[PDB]
């Protein structure tokens, strides 16, 4: 009776697991995606200050 | 001096004049163009040779025709100073804004004035409570010394400024001097007559409180020497009158920023994220007009604007490096939903030590310390997996922490509005019992929602009782 | 009356210049004056604004030769006249700096009257050849235990402090100046090491803060303090270093042994970078000029344990730079990271975590290693780098929390312990000597059994217990530096009997 | 020829511009002495910019410059000596002996400029140096007349690797040597000087075998950057009119991108990808391209590179990637690991590698060494999380023999007779396959792990087996 409760809990929580990951991916896609943003818009500026002179 | 000119260029607020005689204004000295607009008052701040100057422009520089006469007023813009200052708002010029007429002069001075000297520095030591619990665990303040406050202006930035002009302000009475740098006008009009409300402006009988304020409509050039008047008005205090004072600054971000709009006309190199290169002499000299001298000890208080609330942006960073206590606070805890949203791991001050707050002071924060960490530390794991599958040493931890953090709210009257909640606030003494407490889970056993939104660990109890019911 | 006496001196100056370079200010604002003459200009000259402003010349220009000022410019106006001062920028150096607080130009700004000076030296001066140097040997403790054990300091040595935003930034430099009072004090001028400190870009009230706290240790009585306010001109800021540099050489010419902090490097490239722009130069990477790091290079690398022909002089350098952010990869702190023979990198999250001092072992390195340890305290300390380097690597697994065994366990437990062991109070350095004992018994595994709660109880007892029993033990330690087979086990034996309490 | 007179026009930094004569050309890439109250300045012509206004690199210092002042012209590029003669003396960047063992007696002289060697001239043979340090040759083995490339962190014993390989490769090695040390600390400048009079490669009274050209980080970034040149040419007299072989080292060449960068900036030019020079790659190409084993002679040349941040995705270390043939990496995390070589044995890859060319056991036994540990990494995570126990019995077996490779490759350098007090070891590359066979095949699993720490060949893991048996 153990044995099955402890494979089956284990079965049910690392499938919430999954979904909290999940979500842990999306949270830091989105990081991800302004970090890249930001990279090029600094690397930019510095370009055209150089430029600029 | 009457010198003649003629405007030669107006490129934004920073026009260039270009005197027709060989007398020259030196750098920093005034000039008035006067027009159908009155007066606009001009600051010399480069000479570019041929009998060229080009200058700041305080005042807004709309319908100026190329060419127009100017007279130099001659010298640093000179403010009026006294005790006849306190019941006044004060424009960057230093007309009376609060329309009580002329202000009384006695000694007029030169709003750029020379930082005391290395010798004439006299270091704190006070203990100075506000009564906020936050604070007075984490990072007691002094007086004499220069407090300071990070995030969102005037999103709860103004609020706790407000906090504690409430709190400090009554019980050291005195001098005090509000210096409001680009804030939003209708926002200094709540203070302005919540400050009479208060009594600490009597406008009947006299009023132990000045104010300067500079909206945020105020054109850039302006907003840059309202910071540098408001110093003025303190040194007088400080100086001349010899009784201790307050400063309040906000937001010092905007002292800035102001600079880094005129930079670009002025014609600087850009320096990083496009800060003015003069940025770091600026904030150094500013900073270091403000201090507690032998003569005086003026408690400053500065807020700053974080923009887009990234501390690395150079224009805070090198704010930081100027304060002697921040109390960063942090979006997220206002996410959290805690007011005040002082961050916990972020805040510091050279008057928390085991010496100056004593050694049972220091023990009962290290262990805040080091439990918030943890809670901290522990918050990946919390997410990825269930706090159940934390261990079960960790899950006490987890558990007083997350009452520690509840428990950090503290009502204010001044948000009393806001929060719907009556304010309180809890004695240094008290605050140090409190915690000491809760650290040894002598509390802990009544549910998180019990310690949220209250104050004391008196209030926790009966609100645990509230609860309870 | 001292008035009297004053005006007879001013009466007392007199005699007309030639004035033989002249030139006409012009272009004139931001603080960075250029003037058109001066056909006769040395490079890096200090020239005479007539307004009483000393400005040093910086750029020399087919047109227009750019002195950027020392001063404000609300002194300065349009078309005065300079006079070169006809001598490129120089300080004084002397004995008489010991106990001075002195501004960039060497101006006592404690007023302890003027300074007394031996000599005057130049700003920049070559550094020691390789010809000239011999090879490190001689330690200097800085009372952190950790310190001593994880990155040992020696003389001539350039080690950097790295780390995020005044962690108590300065007092970590500090406790190492607290700590040369053991030796300072004693008489051995083969262990003298003169203190020097260098504030830049600091507060005059944090400064002071400072100068008050070396005097309640009573330890400004071997310091010298240089100090440029953030006040003070981004010029003088900018020579600050350099000026610091020549007076500690006088020391390091003298064969007397010194170590200079130069705390914070990192407001040096501001003020560079403010200085650069200002003249004009083209911007740099990250804003920064580009030959900040030909500054600082130079700058760090008139530290040298010289040689033996060279009387065993050594300047010890210890840079400290503020990372923004913790941001490694930065250019002025990538820069820095190149020049220096160690990183001291000091973590936030371990300060948070109560490990103060702080330090990420992982992230400290001593490329200059163990030659500058104590030979004892290596005896001692020798496998006190595997066990850490075991802890972390035990603690990666740990937080993942599976049910751990027993040898991983051994180390976890030895770790946690060695963790609190290492912990020392800020502003409380504690003597080699007794650093000894305490790291013998963590290594010797007599702390691993002890409940990790009471490890400081046990600190402080074993400290006592020492000074009452084996404190012929503890003389001997001092004494002979090494432990000999009977030391080791006296020491033994000592920690043993003290395992109980 | 009738010595150009110039006046300086402007002092601004590493650049300082000339006013040459009129009516009487300088000529690109020249050579300007100036007469200074210290040695003459040496300016290197770097642009023409008209009304015979050229704009020059400083080679030394700009202090104290009044603007206008005579400039002699000593024509074409800085001219170093070179000389069999040159052999036994450290010599700085404008080719003057900096350990005054007065003047040398110079030969010939020769441009630090030079022009790489065609590629009809360039013709490369297939040769297997012998490193000796156990990891290096089976994971990554060395090839004579390479371009050996040692990326890796700072100072992370960057210095010691090529100390280690100068104790054992030059001390063996028939041909010259030249150390040339590139913006480097004079701490570290001060120990190799005594410890190459140590090791007696250089011997003062003796013969030196080795010389020395020692450019260090207090020294204007221009003169900086010319560090390089001047010691490639003593090289190419080597290999060319000496005849012999060489086994050239430059050290950090991170330093010599760096340089570059800087000057470039000065030079006025509008800064490239992560501010490094527009003219990176051409630069480094000619660096290497000028290194190269031609008909005339051979050259090993072992360059350090220093990976800012240990990033080698940064512009600077990737394009010296491309550039050397038989790259070697030295990771933080293997060093940490407390394993010293720190060379991180799956970042290893060499030209010479290929299974004819270093014989087909080698190959087999590296290739299952390459597996195994790529399968230990890769299960690593898993441990990690889910634990060893949940692994499959071979995959026990493998992690195992993973785990005695990882403290097998480990080997005590003979110049950390001093960092670690351990005796060093030179295991023969024979022996080194075998032995490392002999562990795959796991005739050695009843071993423990330590006794592979820091051994040397199959003798030694037995030996120190044995010895922690006790």
């Amino acid at each position: 009776q153990g044995y099955a409760a402890e494979i089956s809990a284990r079965r049910n929580a690392m499938d919430n697991a999954s979904k909290n990951a999940g979500d842990m991916i999306n949270r830091y896609s989105i990081l991800y995606n302004r970090t890249r943003q930001a990279v090029i818009t600094n690397e930019l500026v510095d370009i055209i200050t150089g430029a600029s002179s | 001096t009457p010198i003649t000119g003629k405007v030669t260029a107006v490129i934004g607020a920073i026009v260039d004049v270009h005197f027709e005689q060989s007398e020259l204004p030196a750098i920093l000295n005034a000039l008035e163009i006067k027009t159908p607009q009155g007066k606009l008052v001009l600051e010399v701040a480069q000479h570019l040779g041929e009998n060229t100057v080009r200058t700041i422009a305080m005042d807004g520089t709309e319908g100026l025709v190329r060419g127009e006469k100017v007279l130099d007023t001659g010298g640093p813009i000179s403010v009026p100073v006294g005790r006849e200052t306190l019941g006044r708002i004060i424009n960057v010029i230093g007309e009376p804004i609060d329309e009580r007429g002329p202000i009384k002069s006695k000694l007029r001075k030169p709003i750029h004035a020379d930082p005391p000297s290395f010798a004439e520095q006299s270091t704190s030591a006070e203990i100075l409570e506000t009564g906020i619990k936050v604070v007075d665990l984490l990072a007691p303040y002094a007086r004499g010394g220069k407090i300071g406050l990070f995030g969102g202006a005037g999103v709860g930035k103004t609020v706790f400024i407000q906090e504690l002009i409430n709190n400090i302000a009554k019980a050291h009475g005195g001098f005090s001097v509000f210096t409001g740098v680009g804030e939003r006008t209708r926002e200094g009009n709540d203070l302005y007559r919540e400050m009479k409300e208060t009594g600490v402006i009597n406008l009947e009988g006299e009023s132990k409180v000045a104010l300067v304020f500079g909206q945020m409509n105020e054109p850039p050039g302006a907003r840059a020497r309202v910071a540098l008047t408001g110093l003025t008005i303190a040194e007088y205090f400080r100086d001349e009158e010899g009784q201790d004072v307050l400063l309040f600054i906000d937001n010092i971000f905007r002292f800035t920023q102001a600079g880094s709009e005129v930079s670009a006309l002025l014609g600087r190199i850009p320096s990083a994220v496009g800060y003015q290169p003069t940025l770091a002499t600026d904030m150094g000299l500013l900073q270091e007009r403000i201090t507690t001298t032998k003569k005086g000890s003026v408690t400053s208080v500065q807020a700053v604007y974080v923009p887009a609330d990234d501390l690395t942006d150079p224009a805070p960073a090198t704010t930081f490096a100027h304060l002697d206590a921040t109390t960063v606070l942090s979006r997220g805890i206002s996410e959290l939903g805690i007011y005040p949203a002082v961050d916990p791991l972020d805040s510091k001050s050279r008057l928390l030590d085991a010496a100056v707050v004593g050694q049972e002071h220091y023990d009962v924060a290290s262990k805040v310390q080091e439990t918030l960490q943890t809670y901290k530390s522990l918050q990946d794991i919390i997410a990825i997996l269930g706090m159940d599958e934390l261990s079960e040493q960790d899950k006490l931890t987890v558990e007083r922490a997350r009452k520690i953090q509840r428990f950090l709210s503290q009502p204010f009257a001044v948000a009393e509005v806001f929060t719907g909640i009556p304010g309180k606030l809890v004695r240094l003494k008290d605050t140090v019992a409190s915690f000491k407490a809760v650290l040894e889970g002598k509390y802990d056993n009544i549910p998180e929602h019990a310690f949220y939104m209250v104050g004391g660990i008196e209030d926790v109890v009966a609100k645990a009782e509230k609860l309870a019911a | 009356e001292v008035s009297s006496i004053l005006e007879e001196r001013i009466k007392g100056v007199s005699d007309e210049a030639n004035l033989n370079e002249t030139g006409r200010v012009l272009a004139v604002g931001d603080g960075i004056a250029r003037v058109f003459g001066l056909n006769n200009i040395q490079a890096e000259e200090l020239v005479e604004f007539s307004s009483g402003v000393k400005g040093m010349a910086l750029n020399l220009e087919p047109g227009q030769v750019g002195i950027v000022l020392f001063g404000s410019d609300r002194l300065v106006k349009e078309g005065e006249l300079v006079k070169r001062t006809g001598n490129i920028v120089d300080v004084p150096v002397g004995p008489g700096l010991l106990g001075r607080v002195v501004d960039a130009l060497g101006n006592p700004i404690d007023g302890k009257g003027p300074i007394d000076a031996a000599g005057r030296s130049r700003a920049q001066v070559k550094a020691p050849g390789i010809l000239p140097r011999r090879s490190v040997h001689e330690p200097v403790q800085t009372g952190l235990k950790a310190v001593d054990a994880l990155v040992p300091i020696g003389r001539g040595q350039r080690e950097l402090i790295i780390g995020d935003r005044q962690t108590g930034k300065t007092a970590v430099a500090l406790d190492t100046i607290l700590n040369q009072k053991r030796w300072n004090n004693g008489s051995d001028e083969s262990k003298k090491l003169y203190c020097v400190y260098v504030a830049v870009g600091q507060k005059r009230s944090t400064v002071a803060q400072l100068v008050q706290t070396l005097e309640q240790h009573d330890a400004m009585k071997y310091s010298i303090i240089v100090a440029a306010t953030a006040s003070e001109a981004a010029p003088l800021q900018y020579l600050a270093p350099f000026t610091a540099a020549s007076i500690g050489e006088w020391f390091r010419d003298n064969g007397k042994h010194a170590l200079i902090v130069y705390d914070d490097l990192s407001k040096q490239a501001v003020a560079y970078r403010q200085l650069s722009l200002l003249l004009r130069r083209p911007p740099g990477r990250e804003a920064y000029p580009g030959d900040v790091f030909y500054l600082h290079s130079r700058l760090l690398e008139r530290a040298a344990k010289l040689s033996e022909k060279e009387g065993s002089g050594s300047l010890t350098a210890l840079p400290v730079i503020e990372t923004q952010g913790g941001d490694v990869s930065a250019y002025i702190p990538t820069n820095v990271i190149s020049i220096t023979d160690g990183q001291i990198f000091l973590e936030a999250e371990l300060f948070y975590k109560g490990i103060r001092p702080a330090i990420n072992v992982g992230l400290s390195v001593s490329r200059v290693g163990s030659a500058a340890q104590v030979k004892a305290l290596k005896q001692v300390a020798g496998s006190l780098k595997l066990f850490l380097a075991q802890y972390r690597e035990v603690a990666a697994f740990a937080q993942f929390g599976s049910d751990l065994d027993a040898s991983t366990k051994q180390t976890l437990v030895r770790g946690e312990r060695l963790t609190q062991l290492l912990k020392q109070n800020q502003y409380s350095p504690l003597a080699t000597e007794e650093q000894v004992p305490l790291i013998y018994a963590g290594v010797n595994g007599h702390l691993d059994g002890i409940e990790l709660s009471r490890i400081g109880e046990f600190e402080s007892s074993f400290l006592s217990y020492l000074k009452s029993n084996h404190n012929e033990l503890l003389t001997e330690i001092r004494e002979k530096g090494e432990l000999s087979k009977e030391l080791l086990a006296s020491l033994k034996s000592a920690t043993e009997s003290f395992v109980a309490t």
